[PDB]
């Protein structure tokens, strides 16, 4: 389970959540934001 | 037997219903609703258990 610098694998750094999901899932999430949350399940890393 | 909440006499079910219908909260665990979405004649503001 260590075929890459593990930081990307654990989302310490790399691309944001809205760009590593099956886009259907993102459509589903943005389509039901109000009455059922999902936006606090995956972290988008930040890099200085 | 098993149907009080917040050390009051109220049932869990009624509490859940009121929380939902007042703020769409409860399915994701309760917590104090934010200020602006809770005005003077709200529900949670005037909930005194004794």
């Amino acid at each position: 389970p260590s075929m890459m610098p593990q930081w990307s694998y654990m989302h310490i750094s790399g691309q944001d959540a809205s760009e590593y999901l099956s886009p259907g899932l993102v459509q589903f999430a943005r389509a039901t934001e109000t009455y059922f949350s999902l936006n606090n399940k995956f972290r988008n890393p930040t890099v200085a | 037997e098993g149907y009080n909440v917040a050390q009051c006499n109220m049932t869990k079910d009624w509490f859940l219903v009121q929380m939902l219908a007042n703020y769409n909260i409860g399915y994701q665990g309760f917590y104090i609703p934010e200020s602006y979405k809770d005005r003077m004649y709200s529900f949670f503001r005037n909930f005194q258990p004794m």
